[PDB]
DNA sequence: AGCGCGT
DNA sequence: ACGCGCT
């Protein structure tokens, strides 16, 4: 749930 | 959610 | 608490 | 450099 590369 | 963002629900 | 990711 | 999201 992080969107710091990808944000899923 | 999702996965990701299961189901909901399962 | 274990699911879903890549710049 | 990192956690979010309801039935
Ligand atoms: O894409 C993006 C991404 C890739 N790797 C990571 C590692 C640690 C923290 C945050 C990160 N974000
Ligand atoms: C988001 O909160 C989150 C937590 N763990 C993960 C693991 C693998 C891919 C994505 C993820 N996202």
């Amino acid at each position: 749930x992080a969107x710091v590369x990808a944000x899923v | 959610t999702x996965p990701g963002v299961t189901x909901p629900g399962v």
